[PDB]
C-alpha cells in the first residue's frame, strides 16, 4: 500500500547519523515555510549516548534528541513516519532492513551512492512486500515547498 | 552591535540551569535570592536549588545541613588532612592546601558514601532479601562497604549514626531503603558484633531515601543523581569545612616544614641497573 | 608494645587542635558531636568550632551561613565555574572539575574578600578618616578594593548586599568597621554612582566586625584570622556548592568535549625561530 | 637513641623503590647519578629508571624523549590548555595554573593513548584478524579510538605520526604491533 501523500505540514522524520548541518538546514527550511512544529524528531547514532543537540529554530535554541538505539526513538516518536538513512555505502543495508521492521516508517531516503546492486534489489524486494516508498539511493533528496525537505537538496536559503 | 539588531545566530555553547547572573537580581533555580532569604531555608535549601534545582521541604534541607555537619572533620591522622597539614606546613595557600588535601577523596578514602548508596541501591531495587544479599556479598568475596567500624560495636554505638538515624525516624515520611539496611546490620552485627551501619553507608542509604521518598523527584532523577556522583559531593564539601579549619589550625600554629623520617621508608630499591 | 609500658619517647609531630577521633565519640573544639547536634547550632557552629576553635553565638553562626549562601554561586562566565564545567566536560569526576574550578580562586578572581577585609582594617586601624582614605586610595595609583559595582548602582541595590547590610545592622552588638564602609561608599557613590560596597567587600568588613566585635576574641586572634586567610575560606566554601552542582548540571545534561573555537584566538607566533 | 642500639623494632610503611636520598650520591634504580652522566643517556634514561626501574637500550630512550616532544603541545584550543590559560588569566601561580590545566586530562581528553593501547593490545593478544577486528569494534557500537583525524586523509600525513613511524621502523628490532595496527 504505497501512499500517494509523502510529505505534508505534519511530516515528522528521523535521521540516521551526525549530519547536524543537514538537520539545522531541515529546520531552516521548516522555520521559513511558515510551518509551525520541525520536521526533525530525533537522530539515530549507534556511536554514542543519549544525549540532545542543541540545534535553531528561528532565533530560538531548541534541542533534538539524539539516540544510540532506534528502538527507543521509535517508542519515543510514534509520529514519524519518515526515515533519512545518512549512512555509508557498508552501513545503509542493515540499517535499512532495521527500520523497515517498524510499521511507523512509510518511507525512506537512502542518500549514500555506492551501494551494491543486490542487496538494493533486495531493498527493493522487502520495499514492496512492506509498501515502504525508498526514495534512493544515490541521491541528494526530495523537496517539497511548503512541507518538507531531505538532507541537503536545494543547498542552504 | 550586529546581534543587538538581531541579524546574526551565533551557536550557543555552554548551557547551564543553576544560575542567572544577569537581569535584576539572583537567581538560583527560578526563584530569585530575596525568595531564598525571605522562606528562610537553609544552607540545605540552597543546596536543593544549586545541586537539584528544587526546592527541598524544611526535612529534607535540615537533614541535608545535618549530614553536611557529621561530614565536617574526622581527625587529621584520615589521608586527606594529612594531605591538607602537609601542603599548608610547607607555605601554601588555603586554596592549595584545601585542594590538595581533597583531592585524596576518591575509591579509598570518602568513596564509602557513594559506593555504599549504589551498594544498598542495587541491592533494594532487584528484590533480593537481606538474608541473601549477605550471603551473595560473602561468596562474591567482596565486603558489604559502609557496614563495619573498627571499635564502637554493640550498646555502644556511633553517636552520630544514632542521631542521623534518630532524625530520618521521625521526620522522613517513608523509609524502606533505611529498614533494609538496618536488617543488614542486624544481620551482621550477629556476625561480628562491630558490623555496624557507618556515618558513611548512614548518609549514603538515608540520601537515597531521601530523594526517593520525599516529592518532586520523579524516579529516574532520584537514581540519577546516584550515577552522577551527588553523594561525593556532600562528603567534599562537608570535608573541606574540616580542610580549611586544618590549614587555619597548621598557620596559626606556625610550623616548619615536614620532612618524614628516613627509618620509615624501608628503601626496596635494586642493586644495579 | 614498649610504648605501651611507656619506657621510650617518640618525637611527635602532627600538632593539630580541631579534631579528636579517638576515644568514645567526636570533639570538635571540647565539646562533644551530641553536645554539638543538642545545643542546635548550624553549620557556622561547626565552622565556628572547626576554625576558629570558639563556640561562636547564634547570630554569629547564622551570619556564617548568610555569608555562605550569598557566596554559593554566581553565575558560570565567572572564572573559577567555566573551569568547573571545563573540567566536568571533559569527562572528569566531582573532585578533578571542583577542584580544577576551586584553584582559579585567588588574587583577581574571589580575592576581594581578604583583601577588601585587610584593607578596611587597615584603613580603620591607622585612624584615618574615610575623606582623606579615599584621597590616599586615588593618589597611590590603586582603587578601592571591595567596592564597585557595574550595572546597580543607585535605588538600585544589590538586593543581597541589602540583605547582609540588614542583618549585620539589627543583630550585631556594634559596628564600627562596616559604618567606615558606609562613610566610605557615601563619598564614591558621590564620585560615580555604581561604586557602592559590593558583597565582596561587604562580608569582608561584617567578618572582621563580627571577629573583633562579638565575644570570645581578645583582639590579637580576631587580627590574625584576617592575616591567616579565614575569608578565603569563606568564599571557597561557599562557591564550592556552586561549583559542585556545576559539575552536576554538565553531567546531568550529557554535553560532550569542549574545543574552543580557533576564531578567538588570534595567535602572534613569531616568524621563524 | 634506642634504635640506634636496635633493641626496637618499628614497622616501616611507605615503600619505595625509585630513589635512594640517603648515603653519599642520588641513586635511582641501582646506579648513581655520576654513572647516570657517564653513560650519557637521555631524560628517557631517566624515565627509564624512575618509572620502570631498568636501564633501556638506547633506541628506546630516544624513543621516549621523542614521544615526549611530538605531545609537548597541541594549540589552546585544546581543554587543558584553555584550564591552563584561564587559571594563568586569573593571577594565579605556575603550580596552579598547570595544574588546573593537568586535571581536564582524563579519558576523553588525552585518554586516546592509554585506551588505544590497550584496546589494541586486547586485540592483537586474542587473536583476531584485523578484519574481523573492525567488524567486532563496529558491531558493537563503539569506534576505534586512536584512529581517525579530522582534516590530514591521504598523501597528506600527519608529519609527525610519519617520524615516529619512521624510527620506529628502523630503529625497533620487531614490530608486531605496529603492523597491526597498520592492517587496521
Ligand atoms: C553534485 C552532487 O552533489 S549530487 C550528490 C548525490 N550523490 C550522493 O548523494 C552520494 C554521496 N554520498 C554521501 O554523501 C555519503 O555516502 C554519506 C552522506 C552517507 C556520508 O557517509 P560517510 O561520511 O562516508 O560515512 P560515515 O561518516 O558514516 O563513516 C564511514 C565509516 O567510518 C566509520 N568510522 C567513523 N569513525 C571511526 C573510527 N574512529 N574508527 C573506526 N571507524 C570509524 C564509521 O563507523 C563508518 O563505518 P561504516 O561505514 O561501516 O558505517
Ligand atoms: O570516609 C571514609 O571512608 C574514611 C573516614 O573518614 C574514616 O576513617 O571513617
Ligand atoms: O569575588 C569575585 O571577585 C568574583 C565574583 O564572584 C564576582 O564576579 O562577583
Ligand atoms: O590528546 C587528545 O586526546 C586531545 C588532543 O590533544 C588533540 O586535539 O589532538
Amino acid at each position: 500500500g504505497k501512499s500517494t501523500t509523502l510529505f505534508s505540514r505534519h511530516t515528522k522524520a528521523i535521521v540516521w547519523g551526525m549530519q547536524t548541518r543537514a538537520v539545522q538546514g531541515m529546520l531552516d527550511f521548516d522555520y521559513v515555510c511558515s510551518r509551525d512544529e520541525p520536521s526533525v524528531a530525533a537522530m539515530v547514532y549507534p556511536f554514542t549516548g543519549d544525549h540532545k543537540q542543541k540545534f535553531y529554530w528561528g532565533h530560538k535554541e531548541i534541542l533534538i534528541p539524539v539516540f544510540k538505539n532506534m528502538a527507543d526513538a521509535m517508542r519515543k516518536h510514534p509520529e514519524v513516519d519518515v526515515l533519512i538513512n545518512f549512512a555509508s555505502l557498508r552501513s545503509a543495508y542493515d540499517s535499512t532492513m532495521e527500520t523497515m521492521n517498524y510499521a511507523q516508517i512509510r518511507t525512506i531516503a537512502i542518500i549514500a551512492e555506492g551501494i551494491p546492486e543486490a542487496l538494493t534489489r533486495k531493498l527493493i524486494k522487502k520495499a514492496d512486500q512492506k509498501g515502504v516508498t525508498i526514495i534512493g539511493p544515490a541521491t541528494v533528496g526530495g523537496i517539497k515547498p511548503g512541507c518538507f525537505k531531505i538532507g541537503n537538496t536545494g543547498g542552504m536559503l | 552591535w550586529a546581534r543587538e539588531l538581531g541579524l546574526i545566530r551565533k551557536p550557543a555553547s555552554f548551557m547551564t540551569s543553576i544560575c542567572d547572573e544577569r537581569g535584576q537580581e539572583l537567581i538560583y533555580a527560578g526563584m530569585p535570592i530575596t525568595e531564598v532569604f525571605k522562606e528562610e531555608m537553609g544552607i540545605g535549601g540552597v543546596l536543593g536549588l544549586l545541586w537539584f534545582q528544587k526546592r527541598l521541604p524544611k526535612y529534607s534541607c535540615q537533614f541535608i545541613e545535618m549530614c553536611l555537619m557529621v561530614t565536617a572533620d574526622h581527625g587529621p591522622a584520615v589521608s586527606g588532612a594529612h594531605n591538607t597539614i602537609i601542603c599548608a606546613r610547607a607555605g601554601k595557600d588555603l586554596v592549595s592546601s584545601l585542594t590538595s588535601g581533597l583531592l585524596t577523596i576518591g575509591d579509598r578514602f570518602g568513596g564509602a558514601l557513594d559506593a555504599a548508596a549504589k551498594m544498598f541501591s542495587k541491592a533494594f531495587d532487584s528484590g533480593i532479601i537481606p538474608m541473601e544479599f549477605v550471603n551473595k556479598m560473602k561468596k562474591e568475596g567482596k565486603l558489604i562497604m559502609g557496614i563495619g567500624h573498627r571499635v564502637k560495636s554493640i550498646n555502644n554505638p556511633d553517636m552520630r549514626v544514632q542521631i542521623l538515624k534518630d532524625y530520618v525516624r521521625q521526620h522522613f515520611p517513608a523509609t524502606p531503603l533505611l529498614d533494609y539496611a538496618l536488617e543488614v546490620e542486624k544481620i551482621t552485627t550477629s556476625k561480628k558484633p562491630n558490623l555496624i551501619l557507618n556515618v558513611d553507608g548512614l548518609i549514603g542509604v538515608a540520601f537515597v531515601d531521601m530523594l526517593r521518598n520525599c516529592g518532586s523527584f520523579t524516579r529516574e532523577e532520584a537514581d540519577e543523581y546516584i550515577d552522577i556522583g551527588a553523594l561525593n559531593g556532600i562528603f567534599v564539601l562537608g570535608r573541606s569545612m574540616g580542610f580549611i579549619g586544618h590549614y587555619l589550625d597548621q598557620k596559626r600554629l606556625k610550623q616548619g616544614l615536614y620532612r618524614h623520617p628516613w627509618d620509615d621508608i624501608s628503601y626496596v630499591l635494586p642493586e644495579h641497573m
